[PDB]
């Protein structure tokens, strides 16, 4: 009984959530990824093209 | 009428070229792009200023130089010349014979994206479709005017249940009470992201069955330029209006995967750098997607319909994907398929839990189908949710927890889904499907049923089995 | 063509300026030294190189030299018997002139260009040519191979080369429009050349071993992966299947592997012998071969040159088999390449264009007509390396979706020491329907019978593991010994075939079928003679079962009389024991 | 503009037994039900359409199927007012945009909603105001912010997010019009994770 029920309900149990925390974590980076983006884009246009 | 064209490129880079002088080119234009070598490639305005505007390429810019490029406008607003010898023909991704055949004569050129129907134009669907597939008509029966998708994984028939509909879904006119009448089907297919192996098994399931002389393909390969592939439905479903509006048709539409679109959709808005959405898939792929799934229905006052089944992968059991998502939220419900039902052997594999058509009791009741349709699929369910409960205990527990009577209605749901779930490539009746049903029925008493009336039990009960 | 100098120098990246007229993607040749370099920008009277070797050292206002066409591929012969890297430069050539490093901005050229080649013609003045027509053939070694118009040249001749020894660079046939031919020409590498009409499979890939030809066999023409953890055994199976398959013309791809590995594969293909004629296995591979500190751009290219290659063979009408080892680099060296661009990863750092370019990769293979009217096959199998152990990872959920065998290793059945190590529950194959009607119109009309009665009986045993896992394997029924005892005998006796022995690395179809005769005659007999009632506990230790086993081994030639006294053994023990 | 807001003390009668008794709502009170798909809040909202004790009820079709709609349009005036005894379509007002109908008309169809529901309010009736989706008016927002290459929040809505939905949901509430009379303004909206 203990083994079917570790086998049957836990172990999925906790590889969902490591599957949503790894889901959450890596749009993070592609939010900041984008952010990254913009400013470099702000950097290269008032250093190179103001007079 | 004259041509213009532009020779002021200034910046290539990706998928975009910009164009200098060009202040009279429409935003949304379709224009061609010729290179020192006379190959012509193709394009779209997506962004149109005083300064310059913005042109993304369709397939890829190998080849192009500022020297010798330029730009020609095609048209204004992007269309298809369609007309009624469409059918038992085949197209590409962009609308171009790939038979052989001679090109067609147009009588209509309309546009791609279509218009959206006026709510108080459209009216309620209320005629059923029988699809030959009992667990498909019985429980989560289809509408004319419906669009319900086929949820499925990686490695399940979705192809098989789809080519069975196509073959196997007509209308009975008889049962509804209006007397018998033949009625004009028609089938529409897209297909996208098919690879040559699916593409033959299609062809030559539609030319074993001899049902091309009344449809209409739209295919695209896996190796083809993916504007083709964003493209391919619009085309489609502006055949289908114009066929079920104008000649007072009754098509049905089937999209074979919508996985390889929202893909290709993802590939072209990341190269524009925009912000992403869930998964990294663009933010209004919501919007994009209900300008496609929207386009079916009924309008008062015409003959005819539009109808929708899309087939799409989900890449799990991850009903939370933003694909399956998003396409629950737009869609009237959703057929899902089983891997466990699947392993075992049955089929088709459909799950009756997580499926759902929202309407159902618009095509059901008295004077369409039979008049105990309703009270039949209540009764079919009224187990199911509970056995699979009782099912899941035992894995835990054991058998010692079943009565007797337990172990009856576990039978029932065996039987059940050994006989009324598992067909294989039957052509079931609607009326045979019922007798089917029925059959099971008559193997629980009259007392456990508690959801149908005494005057069905009185006319349908005690049939034994049918299909041995 | 249009000539250049650098204005800006900043890593990999080099912006030139007076570059008006050069082209996306073309080839440039950058600075003194001569560095090779790919134009991804165009902005006014400017232009974006990146180069491919290292830039230090170069300085601002060296010359920009565009050569006029994208990447692309010396296509002619002198190809067979060659090592390249993944930019097709022989690797043999470049030692002897260099050393044991790679100096970089070495030229060098893929077909010898002072070597001469015996020329048979084929045409005569006044005949009219279109593109995939064949004139002209050169033996080379046990082949004879034929001069091909390029596909996109149309003409009219009136120039012949009469029989003679030439090299590669001499015209051979000149067209009315001053068009000149050579025995070579080159081709862009992500261009797929063009065909008549594309065919079904209808015939099989004979890998020639056992599970993977009866199980899960994959038909000429189809597409191939081999997954797993390492250790698992996916190099020697693809070796296995270069040295043993019916594949005229064998190519394989090293993406990137490392260096030890890479130097093992090179040192053992010489040593091997070709089965069909028994000379050097190399007078019939191509092979190119990358390490892991090559060029991101050299790692890249590598998977298109060898598909390039393995197409041009096709155009010829040979059938060509294309080996790849782990896309799982290559897919890393794309990575890579996407964030030198900035190109804003979706997946997990991959870019949302992986699965469009590994569905142009796998949708090359195929049988076709060629251009000639000839007829030719390409099959491609592919190694993933997923590193999770699970197969969602993001390369192999690509994969999954475009090919049409899929061959699963497990480590746990190595550690048990039965390679192949094939997991039977997980792999899966969609051709056997297609190929049934060619197995009973040729090997047998009872073979897919057979072998369904084969799985069949190999399902049955799966379901008593939960079984055998509470409950020791003697208490259970005799029945349930009995076809636990059947599955036991099916699998290594039929299942396992060893690479590394000498006489256990082939397997015919005769042979399969004739063991999967017996098995199934010996298992029903076996099953009458339980209901029997006599030595029920002795059918075990029956001396048929030591003929069986011998059957794994007797020669081809030797079988049928092997067969005939296996087959009168089961007779005789069967039918007359009591 | 209004006098002043009062306490609510009378129920909001939806005819459901778990929201009536569980869980209530009182007339001006506010409330949120949201759900996946294929939960029931459609039709939870139509069911309060067709069963409150509400005098005037404004339904607000947000980017959501013209179907859902059109049985609305279909069915109610077949139907009978609980508390007048006429056809059921003589109390409502329907504001409908389906979601193939442009983006940027949806962020309008909330506030001619509530800018209605307020205005019956001052003629001393009782509002019930239904909003079916305020998922697509974030969407809609996220959509135009980005058009103006705005810096984002999580999840790439704008960051005044907060600040428009307060600015919504604080319109309900039991007033004294400036008339004199009484009013009230009850607000229902689903949203859509
Ligand atoms: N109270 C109820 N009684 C009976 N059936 C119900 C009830 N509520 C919901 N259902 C069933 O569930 C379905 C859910 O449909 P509904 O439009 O209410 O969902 P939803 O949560 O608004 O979904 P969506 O987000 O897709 O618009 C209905 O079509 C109906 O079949
Ligand atoms: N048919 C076989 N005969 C003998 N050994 C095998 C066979 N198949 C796999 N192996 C074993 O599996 C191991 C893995 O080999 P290899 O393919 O080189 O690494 P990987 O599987 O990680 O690519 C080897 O050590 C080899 O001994
Ligand atoms: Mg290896
Ligand atoms: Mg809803």
């Amino acid at each position: 009984r203990r083994v079917n029920a570790l086998e049957q309900v836990v172990i999925p149990g906790i590889r969902a959530q490591i599957r949503f925390i790894q889901q959450v974590l890596e749009q993070r980076e592609r939010e900041d990824t984008f952010r990254l983006k913009r400013i470099k884009g702000k950097i290269e246009a008032r250093e190179a093209e103001e007079e | 009428l004259l041509k213009k064209e532009y020779t002021g490129i200034t910046y290539i880079s990706g998928p975009l070229l910009f164009v200098e002088n060009a202040k009279d080119l429409a935003y949304g234009a379709i224009v061609d792009i010729k290179d020192g070598t006379g190959r012509v490639r193709g394009g779209q305005v997506i962004e149109v200023s005083e300064e310059y505007a913005v042109i993304q390429v369709f397939e890829e810019t190998t080849g192009l130089d500022l020297a010798t490029t330029s730009v020609s406008l095609v048209e204004d607003v992007a269309r298809l010349g369609v007309s009624k010898e469409m059918l038992g023909r085949r197209f590409n991704g962009i609308g171009k014979p790939i038979d052989g055949l001679p090109p067609i004569t147009p009588e209509k050129r309309l546009p791609i994206t279509g218009l959206p129907l006026n709510p108080v134009a459209r009216r309620k669907p209320e005629q059923f479709i029988q699809t030959g597939i009992s667990t498909i008509d019985v429980m989560n029966t289809l509408v004319r005017g419906q669009k319900l998708p086929i949820f499925s994984g990686s490695g399940l028939p979705a192809n098989e249940i789809a080519a069975q509909i196509a073959r196997q879904a007509t209308v009975r006119p008889d049962l509804s009470g209006e007397g018998e009448k033949e009625e004009p089907f028609a089938v529409v297919f897209a297909a996208m992201g098919i690879t040559q192996r699916e593409l033959s098994y299609f062809i030559q399931e539609f030319e074993r069955t001899g049902a091309l002389s009344r449809s209409v393909l739209f295919l695209n390969k896996a190796d083809d330029p993916t504007i083709e592939r964003i493209l391919t439905p619009r085309m489609a479903l502006t055949v289908a209006e114009y066929l079920a509006f104008e000649h007072d048709y009754h098509v049905l539409v089937i999209l074979t995967d919508m996985t390889n679109y929202c893909e290709a959709l993802r590939e072209i808005g990341a190269a524009r750098e925009e912000i992403p959405g869930r998964r990294g898939y663009p933010g209004y792929m919501y919007t994009d997607l209900a300008t496609i799934y929207e386009r079916a229905g009924v309008v008062e006052g015409k003959k005819g319909s539009v109808t929708q089944i899309p087939i799409l992968s989900m890449p799990d059991d991850d009903r939370t994907h933003p694909i399956p998502d998003l396409t629950g939220y737009i869609t009237e419900g959703q057929i899902q398929l089983s891997r466990e039902l699947h392993r075992k052997g049955i089929y088709p594999p459909i799950d009756p839990l997580p499926s759902l058509s929202r309407l159902m009791n618009n095509g059901v009741g008295k004077g369409k189908t039979r008049e105990d349709h309703k009270q039949v699929s209540d009764q079919l369910y009224s187990a199911y949710a509970n056995g699979v409960d009782i099912r899941k205990l035992v894995a835990i527990i054991g058998e010692d927890a079943l009565t007797e009577n337990d172990r009856r209605y576990l039978q029932f749901a065996d039987a059940f889904e050994r006989f009324f779930i598992n067909q294989g490539q039957q052509n079931r009746s609607i009326e045979e499907s019922l007798q089917i049903a029925w059959a099971l029925l008559s193997m629980l008493p009259q007392g456990e049923l508690k959801r149908i009336s005494k005057d069905h039990i009185g006319k349908y009960y005690g049939q034994k089995l049918e299909e041995i | 063509m249009i000539q250049g100098v650098i204005q800006k120098i900043a890593g990999p990246a080099v912006i030139a300026k007076g570059m008006l007229g050069a082209r996306m993607y073309d080839i440039c040749k950058v600075g003194e030294e001569g560095l090779v370099g790919e134009i991804i920008r165009l902005d006014g009277d400017t232009a974006f190189v990146q180069v491919y070797e290292d830039t230090s050292g170069l300085k601002v206002g060296e010359p920009v030299v565009s050569t006029g066409l994208p990447l692309a591929v010396e296509l002619g012969p002198g190809m067979l018997n060659g090592i390249y890297d993944g930019i097709q430069r022989p690797l043999e050539r470049i030692r002897e002139k260099t050393g044991i490093y790679i100096t970089r901005g070495v030229v060098v050229h893929a077909l010898d260009r002072e070597k001469k080649w015996a020329w048979t013609p084929m045409v005569k003045p006044g005949d009219e040519v279109r593109g995939g027509m064949v004139l002209g053939t050169v033996p080379e070694f046990g082949f004879t191979h034929k001069i091909l118009v390029p596909p996109d040249v149309r003409g009219r001749v009136k120039e012949v080369k009469p029989a003679g020894e030439y090299t590669v660079e001499e015209p051979v046939v000149v067209l009315e429009d001053g068009t000149e031919l050579k025995m070579y020409h080159t081709w862009p590498v992500r261009r797929a050349r063009p065909v008549q009409r594309k065919l079904d499979p209808n015939t099989p890939f004979l890998t020639g071993m056992r599970i993977l030809d009866v199980l899960f066999p994959v038909a000429m023409g189809g597409t191939a992966a081999i997954p797993g953890p390492f250790g698992s055994g996916k190099t020697v199976t693809q070796q296995s299947l270069a040295k043993w398959s019916n594949a005229d013309v064998v190519v394989y791809v090293g993406c990137g592997e490392r260096g030890n590995e890479m130097t093992d594969v090179l040192v053992e293909f010489p040593e091997l012998t070709d089965p069909k004629t028994g000379g050097p296995l190399m007078h019939r591979t191509v092979l190119i071969a990358n390490t892991s500190n090559m060029p991101v751009a050299a790692r890249e290219a590598s998977i298109y040159v060898g598909v390039t290659i393995a197409e041009y063979f096709r155009d010829q009408g040979f059938s060509v088999a294309l080996m790849a080892d782990s896309t799982s680099r290559w897919a890393e060296a794309l990575r890579e390449i996407s964030s030198r661009l900035e190109e804003m990863p979706a997946e997990e750092g991959y870019p949302p264009y992986l699965a469009a370019r590994l569905a142009a990769f796998y949708e090359r293979a195929g049988k076709v007509i060629t251009l000639g009217g000839e007829e030719g096959a390409v099959t491609i199998v592919g190694a993933v390396s997923p590193p999770g152990g699970d197969m969602s990872e993001p390369v192999t959920q690509s994969t999954l979706r475009i090919v049409g065998a899929f061959w699963r290793l497990d480590a746990s059945l190595a550690f048990r020491r039965h390679f192949p190590a094939i997991n039977w529950n997980g792999s899966y194959s969609l051709f056997t329907s297609a190929l049934d009607p060619w197995y009973r119109e040729n090997v047998a009309e009872d073979y897919p019978e057979l072998r369904d009665a084969i799985s069949e009986l190999l399902q049955r045993e799966a379901g008593l593991q939960e079984i055998v896992q509470l409950v020791g394997p003697d208490a259970l029924q005799d029945a349930e010994r009995l076809v636990i005892e059947v599955g036991r005998i099916i699998r290594e006796d039929f299942l396992q075939q060893n690479a590394y022995h000498e006489v256990d690395a082939y397997c015919s179809m005769k042979k399969a079928y004739g063991i999967m005769k017996m098995i199934l005659a010996f298992y029903k007999e076996a099953e009458a003679a339980i209901k029997r009632g006599v030595s029920i506990d002795e059918i075990l230790q029956l001396p048929v079962l030591e003929r069986i086993g011998r059957a794994r081994y007797v020669s081809e030639e030797e079988f049928p009389a092997y067969f005939e006294e296996a087959m009168k053994e089961i007779q005789g023990a069967f039918k007359a024991l009591a």
